[PDB]
RNA sequence: GUCGAAUUUGGGUAUAGGGGCGAAAGACUAAUCGAACCAUCUAGUAGCUGGUUCCUGCCGAAGUUUCCCUCAGGAUAGCAGAAGCUCGUAUCAGUUUUAUGAGGUAAAGCGAAUGAUUAGAGGUUCCGGGGUCGAAAUGACCUUGACCUAUUCUCAAACUUUAAAUAUGUAAGAAGUCCUUGUUACUUAAUUGAACGUGGACAUUUGAAUGAAGAGCUUUUAGUGGGCCAUUUUUGGUAAGCAGAACUGGCGAUGCGGGAUGAACCGAACGUAGAGUUAAGGUGCCGGAAUACACGCUCAUCAGACACCACAAAAGGUGUUAG
RNA sequence: GUGAUUUCUGCCCAGUGCUCUGAAUGUCAAAGUGAAGAAAUUCAACCAAGCGCGGGUAAACGGCGGGAGUAACUAUGACU
RNA sequence: GAAGACAUUGUCAGGUGGGGAGUUUGGCUGGGGCGGCACAUCUGUUAAACGAUAACGCAGAUGUCCUAAGGGGGGCUCAUGGAGAACAGAAAUCUCCAGUAGAACAAAAGGGUAAAAGCCCCCUUGAUUUUGAUUUUCAGUGUGAAUACAAACCAUGAAAGUGUGGCCUAUCGAUCCUUUAGUCCCUCGGAAUUUGAGGCUAGAGGUGCCAGAAAAGUUACCACAGGGAUAACUGGCUUGUGGCAGUCAAGCGUUCAUAGCGACAUUGCUUUUUGAUUCUUCGAUGUCGGCUCUUCCUAUCAUACCGAAGCAGAAUUCGGUAA
RNA sequence: GGUUGCGGCCAUAUCUACCAGAAAGCACCGUUUCCCGUCCGAUCAACUGUAGUUAAGCUGGUAAGAGCCUGACCGAGUAGUGUAGUGGGUGACCAUACGCGAAACUCAGGUGCUGCAAUCU
């Protein structure tokens, strides 16, 4: 015997029974695959924004 | 009707580079064995032969088992099945292999196979390659044949094609003594094409090539010193017993 | 056998257009990009280095971070029964700003101009785009331009 | 050889032209598509007849081949053979296939069979110009080689003078001046446009304004 | 191919850690020996009543084996390697390429 | 057939199952033989066939993805149920608009490149070759092709300057815009930028339309992994109730009215009843409903009579009807 | 193995078998021998039959071709 | 009497050993076999202008080659045509004008490139070290291939810069086992030293049936579980081929298209041929021919009555009503 | 406005053929000791603004020029195409309804614009 090969029948009506959903932004992205220069900076200015407001506020 | 041919030759070989298919175009037409067929057709390792006939393709491979080594077999289709008897109408199909060896390759052969036919070395040339395949070694010339059936049974292939060889010069010829039939054991002194106006480098080895071989000749051969392989027939061997080059042939 | 490697089927689509050979202009290089800006994604072919997938071709995302000599866009790409996000690296050749987004800056800045000139005007403001609306009532003068008469023209071959 | 033409009569395949894929190709039935005086001129033969197509459907190469010699061989025998131009305005480039014969449908591409027109309808095949008194020899010489061909075609009387792109009176307005010359076997026209010094190379009796 | 004799690279042993001469050779095997763990185990297995327990490979396909390379700095001898593609050939010493020479002979 | 023996036959005795016996048939070895019979291991294994026991209620599929000595089977993703949990006008949507990108099919084109292709007219010969006048000529006088000039007939799934429709990406704001001056080891010639902030200003016309039996999130587990039909687009084939694809709708899982009859066509999707109204199809009788009305056309010694559908063509006719 | 009688039983020992009052330094296990080492171990030489080499064998298995020539106008193919 | 430390007997080691035992003897597939590889990959097209997309569809490629054909910098312009220069001619070398690529770029095809990515020179190892992120195929696993950075160390260039192999799209491989480099670091468990062995991090030895078994035939003596998922036979769909009938009329028929014939073409009917297909039947529809016996069809061989003829008669030839 | 250096968009800027160019600037142009490079001071290098020229380059103008570009009550609402019917037609295909809508061809007009810095009867 031969069977068949391959279709996309049905696939579109099985695939809209539950949304075809989008991903959901946040407010901060995740600094996952940015610029490691950029990032060991960027640490070290939000050390010293806190200590600011730390010694302004204490 | 579709089915019109009514009896198959597939003939073919399994080598990229067909020496042995070339000859035996070429050993066809000599003898004259095709007229009987309708039409020729190709295919990537060999061609396609077509009979009205059944006992048209008979001969021809009769005259096949004569000239090169084969193995064959038929297999067949039905069509009709006519309730009216002398008419059940069947079709043939007939598909031959010849041997991949061709002619002037380098070869291991396999340990037990080597010490039956003539106690010869695994490390040998072609020499002949008829209805059946020939061997000769190069350095203590000797011979010893091969025939489809032994073959087939535990199959082997060639280290090295014909797209391997390499131009060398030689120099001088020093002869040793024996000759059953060939002048042969030439002490050949010879340099490398690429070797010889830049560098200083000569190699110095025993060859068949002794009746032929004259100086400042240009001769074709293997070059084994540089030659990564991968065959385990080689890899059992004694990485110093065998010659650092090889020359197949003159010119 | 099939056949699916990187560039199949992109005959037409990285070619050069016609007249438009060779080097490219310098403004593409000099084109700032900031992280949060939204970038077209058009493949030069003459440029080999940094190229977007033919997937890529046409689709239109964010940027997220900067480098030497390209920038990482942020895609959504559609599989299966739901969207994923992608992260590409392309050079600046293959990449240019969305005029959509900078048609809309404009608009902001003239909200803000409209509000402020409400208040010291005198209220009622009115701010939203309104589609084409149905079209009001008028009266078209026959004066010097009286209705000519067509009627349907007989078959004729001409051939 | 042949097979029946009602299998490859309607347009079902896409183009399949020889070229360097299909390169092995047989020759075509019709050979001379020009026939009669064809070292005429255009003042010579003014009144045009058409035979146009009504259907899309495929001519054979054969099927041209028959046609165009009925065609040929009444209106030589009745009116003389330098009494007319015939023009066969459709050439054969689609070549047909046929699967002409390990099994029946396990590996199956057919070899190449012969040659065809494609034709639409409203298009035209065949074109004879001709005097203006011998017109009912090429109306009469038309209808036998519409039975060599499948389908309906209908036969026209143009309005245009010979093979030109122009009118009966349009022809005469232009010529009656130096606005036209002759080329051979078609014909060249003035253009306003272009250089001044060459345009008077050509066209010599036009600017002068006598006659 | 055709690689040449010496070769300037990255040493990574303590004292060096920059670039320096490597003499360079081709890489071999090591011997098979016995007392290795797999090898005791193997003949172990092997003896008494039962004939061949392992596999036996057969059934080959590959024509030519990577080229690995050691290297060995001269200052401090401390080796490394470093593989190249599949080839039918491979030497290392002069043969270099000409201007543009005909064929001879 | 043979019938005085290589004859026929009783009783006793010997040969036992991978063994015996065989004038050889794989014959015979207790109705069992290309490996007897009995008991046990044994409820041997089976991706294969058959069966699988009460009622109602709510929800409700799949024949597709990747990998497997895989193709009558599995794992995996998908579709389905169940349990919920965090919240509560939500942000979303098999949709349109406005703005803005992306594409090389249909068409068109070849007096535009590439390749194919019919005809003449004008030229060019120190130059592919013949003839005419020749001692030869980088000579003339005739000629058939090669290119050159402006024309002309016709084409292209694996040609193209141009280039649709349908389908397709993003945006249409509070997680926003503007002002003010803090952090840093990054960046700049430079407290210049860059990124994230402090403090202040801007509210329900808060920034197109319509909708919203809520929005978001998690766990777990069933069946399924032979499909088929229809319009349009389609490749193989002379074609097929044939083989293989593309988008949507169906049957499979589905009754009801219609097509006489029919899985798929048209209509329309089902709790139990009453009344009214229609769909598709019909209204001479079978058969519920006008042997209604109106203008025409046909007479057939095979009339014709309602989509899918159950066939008819080229070619002809002082048959009759209009042009 | 062939299958009464009668009359015959051609050529072939390369292949596969079987064989041998033949050749000898080509291959070759265990134990034994020597060297290296603290020892476990390692490396070498030595080496039975068999294998390989050489002879015999077809009422052993079996096989009995292909290409060229010249003589009688041809042909046959006695001959090369 | 013979024979004698040899035989014999016991353990180990080599040879021989279908006499015997156990096992195996791919997949896809218009039935199976043969062939092929559509089994791992790449270009164009099929492919219906996002992406995705099938057939034993079409046109072809891959298991390599390369210390430069890799990296940086400098100089320069190609294919071809025209006009010239002793030997020198269609083709040698030199000069000038034209020249948008009509050349070249390791190899299939498609893209790309002109003070270059092409040709010729100078200098070189970035075809290096440390490991993470991302794209493609996709389960968003592996494998291969590729992209952008970072931390070192270098190459080249006056410099900006460029460079982590080949201008881009193909050129390749798990666990177990062996072996190499590194730390020269951890462990051998009563405590030590030296050999040996075992670990940790990174490569190589290979599975082309390419997510990776170690594998020959035969059954006409055969067996079991199944299969109409699948052949051999009726039936059904189709009608290429076979059979039968038209249209047109260049020619044949002494003379004359059509008494009788008829080429090149073109439109059909039939299921008495044979293919194509695989819908029904494998818990069985008895598979050739002849004998026997009934009925139906007409495309009429004879018989009835007629019409044409190159029909004088005779004998024939073509057609009509007729089974 | 003319010219120079550095540009942006990359033919409205290109191509072919003739014509004009005061001022300054470009340019050709002169020399070979030095750094430097060639078969050749031709190119490239250095030196002099000196001996001389607008003859070329360069900038502008002309041509019922070729090309290129923008348009149009040009062709054409044509070709094609999404949606609909128990519409037509034996079929091939074709009309209608609700929408979207090209290209060639024809005619008209055009033939570089502009940023930074310096300098000019
Ligand atoms: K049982
Ligand atoms: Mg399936
Ligand atoms: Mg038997
Ligand atoms: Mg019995
Ligand atoms: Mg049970
Ligand atoms: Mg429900
Ligand atoms: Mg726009
Ligand atoms: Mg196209
Ligand atoms: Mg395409
Ligand atoms: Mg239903
Ligand atoms: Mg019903
Ligand atoms: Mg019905
Ligand atoms: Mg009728
Ligand atoms: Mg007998
Ligand atoms: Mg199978
Ligand atoms: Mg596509
Ligand atoms: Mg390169
Ligand atoms: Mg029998
Ligand atoms: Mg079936
Ligand atoms: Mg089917
Ligand atoms: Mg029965
Ligand atoms: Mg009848």
């Amino acid at each position: 015997a031969k069977s068949k090969n391959h279709t996309a029948h049905n696939q579109t009506r099985k695939a809209h029974r539950n949304g075809i959903k989008k991903p959901k932004t946040y407010k901060y992205p995740s600094l996952k695959g940015v610029d490691p220069k950029f990032r060991r900076n960027h640490k070290h200015a939000l050390h010293g924004t806190a200590k600011a407001l730390a010694a302004a506020k204490k | 009707t579709t089915n019109t041919w009514r009896a198959t030759v597939q003939i073919r070989q399994k080598v990229p580079h067909k020496r042995t298919f070339l000859f035996l175009e070429q050993l066809i037409l000599k003898h004259n064995a095709h007229v009987d067929t309708i039409s020729i057709s190709e295919a990537k390792d060999g061609l396609d032969f077509f009979y009205a006939q059944k006992n048209h393709a008979v001969k021809m491979i009769d005259f096949l088992n004569a000239v090169v080594p084969i193995k064959h077999k038929k297999s067949e289709e039905l069509i009709s099945q006519d309730t009216h008897t002398g008419a059940s109408t069947y079709k043939f199909s007939y598909s031959v292999e010849i041997v991949p060896i061709c002619k002037d390759d380098l070869v291991v052969l396999p340990k037990k196979l080597a010490k039956s036919m003539g106690n010869i070395s695994q490390f040998v040339l072609c020499s002949k390659i008829s209805n059946t395949v020939q061997f000769m070694d190069p350095t203590t010339l000797q011979t010893a044949d091969l025939s489809p059936s032994v073959y087939w049974r535990a199959p082997f292939n060639a280290l090295a094609d014909v797209t391997q060889l390499v131009e060398f010069i030689v120099l001088d010829v020093d002869s040793t003594g024996i000759s059953r039939g060939n002048r042969v054991l030439a002490d050949i002194t010879v340099a490398r094409t690429s070797d010889l106006g830049v560098n200083d480098q000569v190699y110095y080895v025993r060859s068949h090539l002794g009746g032929i071989c004259h100086a400042g000749d240009s001769v074709m051969g293997y070059f084994i010193a540089n030659s990564n392989y991968n065959s385990d027939l080689f890899d059992g061997l004694n990485i110093d017993y065998v010659p650092d080059v090889v020359l197949v042939k003159k010119l | 056998g099939k056949s699916h490697g990187y560039r199949s089927r992109t005959r037409y689509m990285f070619q050069r257009d016609f007249r438009k050979h060779g080097a490219v202009h310098l403004s593409t290089y000099l084109k700032v990009y900031k992280v949060g800006d939204i970038v077209d994604i058009k493949a030069n072919g003459s440029i080999q280095k940094g190229m977007p997938h033919k997937f890529y071709q046409g689709k239109t995302g964010v940027v997220y971070n900067v480098t030497k000599s390209s920038v990482g866009v942020i895609i959504n790409k559609m599989v299966g029964n739901r969207y994923l996000e992608k992260r590409l690296n392309l050079r600046v050749e293959h990449i240019k700003h969305s005029k959509c987004r900078q048609e809309f800056l404009e608009r902001v800045k003239a909200n803000a101009a409209k509000r402020a000139e409400a208040k010291a005007q005198g209220v009622a403001v009115q701010l939203k785009r309104q589609p084409a609306q149905p079209r009001e009532s008028r009266i078209v003068s026959t004066e010097g331009n009286v209705p000519q008469t067509l009627a349907p023209v007989p078959y004729e071959t001409f051939i | 050889a042949r097979r029946p033409a009602r299998c490859y009569r309607y347009q079902k395949n896409k183009p399949y032209p020889k070229s360097r894929y299909n390169r092995a190709v047989p020759d075509s039935k019709i050979r001379i598509y020009d026939l009669g005086k064809k070292k005429a001129t255009v003042d010579e033969f003014p009144l045009c007849v058409h035979l146009v197509s009504n259907e899309l459907e495929q001519l054979s190469s054969e099927a041209l081949e028959a046609a165009r010699i009925c065609a040929n061989k009444y209106m030589t025998t009745v009116s003389g053979r330098d009494a007319f131009h015939l023009r066969v305005r459709v050439h054969p480039f689609h070549v047909l296939r046929i699967n002409k014969m390990q099994q029946g449908m396990r590996g199956a591409w057919g070899k190449p069979h012969g040659l065809a027109a494609r034709v639409d309808i409203g298009q035209i095949i065949f074109s004879v110009r001709t005097k203006d008194s011998n017109k009912d020899v090429v109306v009469e010489g038309l209808r036998r080689a519409r039975y060599k061909f499948p389908g309906q075609q209908k036969i026209i009387l143009s309005k245009k003078w010979g093979f030109t792109n122009l009118d009966r009176p349009e022809y005469l307005k232009k010529r009656e001046a130096g606005e036209v010359k002759d080329d051979g076997a078609f014909v060249k026209f003035l253009s306003k446009k272009g250089s001044l010094e060459n345009n008077i190379r050509e066209f010599p009796e036009y600017f002068a304004a006598q006659a | 191919v055709n690689v040449p004799k010496t070769r300037k690279t990255y040493c990574k042993g303590k004292t060096c850690r920059k670039h320096t001469q490597h003499k360079v050779t081709q890489y071999k095997a090591g011997k098979a020996s016995l007392f290795a763990q797999g090898k005791r185990r193997y003949d172990r297995k092997q003896s008494g009543f039962g004939g061949q327990t392992k596999p036996v490979f057969h059934k080959k396909a590959k024509t030519t084996k990577k080229v690995v390379l050691r290297l060995e700095c001269v200052k401090c001898k401390t080796r490394a390697q470093l593989t190249l593609k599949r080839c039918k050939h491979f030497e290392l010493g002069g043969e270099k390429k000409q201007k543009g020479q005909a064929l001879q002979f």
